[PDB]
RNA sequence: GUCGACGUACUUCAUAGGAUCAUUUCUAUAGGAAUCGUCACUCUUUGACUCUUCAAAAGAGCCACUGAAUCCAACUUGGUUGAU
RNA sequence: AUCUGUUUGGUGGAACCUGAUUAGAGGAAACUCAAAGAGUGCUAUGGUAUGGUGACGGAGUGCGCUGGUCAAGAGUGUAAAAGCUUUUUGAACAGAGAGCAUUUCCGGCAGCAGAGAUUUCAGCUGUU
RNA sequence: CAUUGGUGAGCAGCGAAGGAUUUGGUGGAUUACUAGCUAAUAGCAAUCUAUUUCAAAGAAUUCAAACUUGGGGGAAUGCCUUGUUGA
C-alpha cells in the first residue's frame, strides 16, 4: 500500500491543487519575510539585467552554475 | 456505517447518513413526534402560514413606529391570532416573530387539547379516541385529529352521548342515568 | 493476494501447452479452475497437510495425462518446451511450502525426500542435502533422519567421509539411543569389508592393518558400552546395586546383538570379534564382579564361546580335534562352577552339539559320530 | 417641586497566562498518535417481528362450506389391595 | 379486657416542592431477522516469491569464495633478540553450494546386462 | 341485613341417535350481467413471426417552457442577467 501510494504521488505530482498541498510548509515568519525580501531584490537584478541587455546589442549569457565561480588555478 | 478510524474522519469530516444541513436538525420530525402529527407534509404547510405572519410582521415593523395604519394591523393580527389560540398573550408586538411558532399551532389540534382537557391520558390515546368516533365538537361529531380547535370552540369540545367511555366515567362517579342513554 | 500471483505464475505453461497440440483451451481453463481451487486452499487460513498432499496428487495426474497426450497427439516421448519440467517444479514447489509451513510431519518430509530421489536426472544432490540440512536441523533427535541420510549418501554417492561425518553428528545429538551405534558399527563394517574385498578383486587381476582388523569397531563399541551405560543410568536415576546390575543386563542384551551382527558378517574376523566381546565381558564392570553378579549370564557367556569355537567352521566340516578342545574347556568351566551351574552348562553344551552334529551326520555313516554321541552320554 | 448647584452616601464597570477543538490535509504548531481488501469466537448496545400488562376502545360488517382447539354430557380404562 | 396508643414491619399513597423524562411505561418468548460497539482467538510469515519460458537443466572441468596451518615478505622493537602487527604473497590441506564461465558430455535410437518395486531405474556396448 | 362481589356444589324447568364457547382457511355477495389474446374492418386460441418489409404521411413557439421556493439578513466562489474586451 505504501509503494503503490508513493509510486501515484509521483505519477501525478505534477497537478495543480497535488502540487499545492504536497509543497506546504509552516515556515518561521523571519524566514518568510526574508524570502519575500530576497524575491524583489532579485526581481530588481532582473530589471536592471535587462535595462543593461536593452542597452548592450551583444552581452554574454553566463549560467547560473557558472556565476560563483571567480577562477580556477588551473584552466582548462 | 462502522466507526471510522482516525485518518479516515480527517478525509471524511463531512460525511453524514442521517443528519444533513438541509433536514433543518429533524425539527419537523421532533414536533411531529412530540404532538403525533401523522401527515408528513402539516408541519410544511403551518411552517409556510407562520412564514406568513413572519414576513407580514416584519413588514409592519419596517413601517414607521408613530403608524396609524401599522399599529391597527399589528392590533389586528394580535387578537385574531389569540382568538384562534396560536398566542398565549397579545401583550407584545415581538411575539409576531419570536412566539409564532409550528408547534403553537399544533398544540391547537384536537388530540392536544383533549389532553389538556384531561379528556386523554395521551395524545396518541386522545388520537385513537377521536378516530374510533367517541368525541364532538357541538353536536358535529369529529374522526379527524387535524382539526383545529379555536378558544371559543374549546367549550364544546366534549364527548359523544352513547360513548362507552362517557358510561365509563359516569358508571365509575356512580352517576349513570340509563334515561340520559348516558 | 498469493493466489493471483500464483495462478500468474501458472500462465505461462498454458501458453506453452496451448502452442503445442497438446491440450485444448477449454481444458487449461479446467485444470487451472482446479488450481484456482488448491492454491486459495494453500494460501487461506485453515488448511492443512491434506491440501498440500491433494494438490501434489492432482499435479502429478496432470503429469501423466500430458505425457499420454504428448505420446499420443505429437508421437514424441517429451517436447523441448516449458511444460516437461514445469508440472515436476510445481510439485517440488508445493513440497517446499508445505514443509516450511508444517515442519512437523515427518510423512511429508519422506515424500518430499521420495519424489525428490525418484527424479533422479533433473534435481541435484545439492538440492537433496539442502533438503537433509533443512530436516536435520528441525529434527536432530530423530535418529532415523540421520540413518536415512548416511544411507542416501552411501549407497549413491559412496561417500565415506560424508557418512562418517554424519554418523559422527548424530551420535553427538544422539548418544542414549542404542539403534545408532548400531547402524555406525554395521556401516564400519561395511567399509572394511569393501576394502577388503576391493583389495582382494586387485590380487586377483594382477599376474597388517588395524583397519582390515576391525579396531574402529571395536572403539565404537567401548565407547558405545560406556555411553549407553552412562545415558541408561541418567535416565533411570543397594538399590544402586540393583539399578547398576539391572543396566549391566540391559547393556549384555545390546553386546550379544552386536554378536549376532557379528555372526552375519561372515566375511570378516569372527573369532577376533568374538575374542574382543568375550575380553570387555570378562573385564569388570559397574564396580561389580560380571560372574559374580550375572552368573547366568557368565554361565551364557561361557557356553557362547564354547559353541563359538567350532560354531564358525561347518558340522560337515568339523574338526575332532577342535571338539575336544571346547569339551575341554566346556569341563573346565563346569569344575570351576557350580555343580547346578556344571549341570546346567553341560545339559546347554549337550544340546548344542547335538542340533550341531548330531542330527547333520549319523553314527552309522560317520565313525566319528559314534564318538560324538558317547562324549554327549558321557556330559 | 419627577427644579438646579454643592455636599454626602450608594450601584456597576477590571484584566491575564495556558491548552484543545473548529479548513473533506493544514485554525499556524514541527517536542504530536494513528496509511494493512475478514477468517472465526465471546460479550454488550439498539431496532424489528410474535404474544402481552397497566387498560381500555374500535371492529370492511353478511351468508355458505371445510379444518382445529376448549368446556360439559355419554362411553372406555385405571383407582379405597389408595385417585387427586 | 365494648384496656390504652406509641413503636416496629407490611399495605396505601392526596397537597406542596424538587429532580428526570416524554409518539405513556413496561413484560415474555428465539438454531428469528437486522444495525453497530468492545475484546479475544488463529503462522497471521514474498524487504522484493520457485531450481528452469532447450531463451533450459544435469554431470564434469576451469576460475572465484571460505576456514585453519605452514613458509616468505613488510612494519615495529632489540646491543642481537624474543615478542607484536600486517588492507603482502606462496604452498599444502580441509571445504561451502554460494557466484562466474564452458567453443567438454548427457536429456535421440538399437541392443546387452544388472538392480529396484510385470514394470521401472540408472549403467554398459553400438549407432544417430 | 344487603351484596347490580368472586369461586363452587346442587334442583325445578327446557330438552328428537348431544350441547355450549372459540378459531384458521376457502367460496359467493358487498354498483346494474354484452366472453380470452393480438400488430385488431381481422387473425389467433396447437399461433404466426420463411411476406413484416417497401411506399406514403410525419420536424412552429423557429427549444416558449420551475405557474411547483417556510421567515429575516446576506452571495468568497458558483448560477442568472446586463455591459464590456479579444478573436
Amino acid at each position: 500500500k505504501l509503494e503503490y501510494d508513493e509510486k501515484l504521488k509521483e505519477r501525478f505530482r505534477h497537478m495543480p491543487e497535488i502540487k499545492r498541498i504536497s509543497r506546504h510548509r509552516h515556515v518561521p515568519q523571519v524566514i518568510k519575510k526574508a524570502q519575500e525580501i530576497k524575491n524583489i531584490e532579485l526581481s530588481s537584478i532582473k530589471r536592471r539585467e535587462a535595462n543593461e541587455r536593452r542597452t548592450r546589442k551583444d552581452m554574454p549569457y553566463i549560467s547560473e552554475r557558472k556565476k560563483q565561480i571567480v577562477g580556477t588555478v588551473h584552466k582548462y | 456505517v462502522r466507526k471510522l478510524k482516525h485518518h479516515e474522519q480527517k478525509l471524511l469530516k463531512k460525511v453524514d447518513f442521517l443528519e444533513w444541513k438541509q433536514d433543518q436538525g429533524h425539527r419537523d420530525t421532533q414536533v411531529m413526534r412530540t404532538y403525533h402529527i401523522q401527515n408528513r407534509e402539516d408541519y410544511h404547510k403551518y411552517n409556510r402560514i407562520c412564514g406568513d405572519i413572519r414576513r407580514l410582521a416584519n413588514k409592519l415593523s419596517l413601517l414607521p413606529p408613530t403608524d396609524p395604519f401599522r399599529r391597527k394591523h399589528e392590533q389586528l393580527l394580535l387578537d385574531k391570532l389569540y382568538a384562534m389560540g396560536v398566542l398565549t398573550t397579545k401583550s407584545k408586538i415581538s411575539d409576531l416573530e419570536n412566539k409564532v411558532t409550528v408547534s403553537a399551532i399544533c398544540r391547537r389540534r384536537l388530540p392536544v387539547i383533549m389532553h389538556r382537557l384531561k379528556m386523554a391520558e395521551t395524545i396518541q390515546d386522545a388520537v385513537k379516541f377521536i378516530e374510533q368516533g367517541h368525541v364532538r365538537v357541538g353536536p358535529n361529531l369529529i374522526n379527524d385529529p387535524a382539526y383545529l380547535v379555536t378558544r371559543n370552540m374549546e367549550d364544546y369540545v366534549t364527548w359523544v352521548d352513547n360513548s362507552k367511555i362517557k358510561k365509563t366515567l359516569l358508571r365509575y362517579r356512580n352517576q349513570i342515568d340509563d334515561f340520559d342513554f348516558s | 493476494s498469493k493466489t493471483r500471483y500464483y495462478l500468474e505464475q501458472c500462465i505461462p505453461e498454458m501458453d506453452d501447452l496451448v502452442e503445442k497440440g497438446l491440450f485444448t483451451k477449454n481444458e487449461v481453463s479446467l485444470i487451472m479452475k482446479k488450481r484456482t481451487d488448491f492454491e486459495h486452499r494453500l494460501n487461506s487460513r485453515g488448511s492443512s497437510i491434506n491440501d498440500y498432499i491433494k494438490y501434489i496428487n492432482y499435479e502429478s495426474n496432470v503429469n501423466k495425462l500430458r505425457a499420454k497426450r504428448c505420446k499420443r497427439i505429437l508421437q514424441v516421448k517429451k517436447t523441448n518446451s516449458l511444460s516437461d519440467w514445469s508440472i515436476q517444479q510445481r510439485i517440488g514447489f508445493i513440497y517446499q511450502r508445505g514443509t516450511n509451513k508444517f515442519p512437523q510431519d515427518l510423512k511429508f518430509w519422506a515424500m518430499y525426500l521420495n519424489y525428490m530421489k525418484a527424479r533422479g536426472n533433473q534435481t541435484s544432490y545439492k538440492k537433496i542435502h539442502n533438503i537433509y540440512n533443512q530436516l536435520l536441523k528441525l529434527h536432530p533427535t530423530n535418529v532415523d533422519i540421520w540413518i536415512s541420510c548416511a544411507k542416501y549418501e552411501y549407497e549413491v554417492h559412496a561417500n565415506f567421509k560424508s557418512c562418517r561425518n554424519i554418523f559422527q553428528n548424530g551420535l553427538r545429538f544422539n548418544p542414549d539411543v542404542p539403534k545408532l551405534w548400531y547402524e555406525y558399527v554395521k556401516f564400519e563394517l561395511n567399509f572394511i569389508t569393501k576394502l577388503i574385498n576391493r583389495r582382494k578383486v586387485m590380487g586377483l587381476i594382477n599376474e597388517t592393518n588395524p583397519a582390515l582388523r576391525g579396531d574402529i569397531a571395536l572403539t565404537i563399541f567401548d565407547v558405545c558400552m560406556k555411553t549407553l551405560g552412562k545415558h541408561y543410568i541418567n535416565k533411570h536415576k543397594k538399590m544402586n546395586i540393583e539399578l547398576n546390575k539391572e543396566t549391566l543386563n540391559y547393556l549384555f542384551s545390546e553386546s550379544l546383538r552386536y554378536i549376532k551382527l557379528f555372526d552375519e558378517f561372515l566375511d570378516l574376523e569372527r573369532d577376533y570379534l568374538i575374542n574382543h566381546v568375550l575380553q570387555f565381558w570378562k573385564n569388570d564392570m559397574y564396580d561389580l564382579s560380571l560372574r559374580k553378579d550375572l552368573p547366568e549370564l557368565y554361565l551364557k557367556t561361557v557356553m557362547i564361546d564354547i559353541t563359538l569355537n567350532i560354531r564358525y567352521m561347518p558340522v560337515e566340516k568339523l574338526d575332532i580335534d577342535q571338539l575336544q578342545l571346547s569339551v575341554k574347556k566346556y569341563f573346565a568351566y563346569i569344575s570351576k562352577l557350580d555343580s547346578a551351574s556344571v549341570k546346567s552348562l553341560k545339559n546347554e553344551y549337550r544340546s548344542y552339539l547335538q542340533d550341531n552334529y548330531l542330527k547333520k551326520m549319523n553314527a552309522e555313516d560317520d565313525p566319528r559320530y559314534k564318538i560324538l554321541d558317547l562324549i554327549i552320554s558321557k556330559l
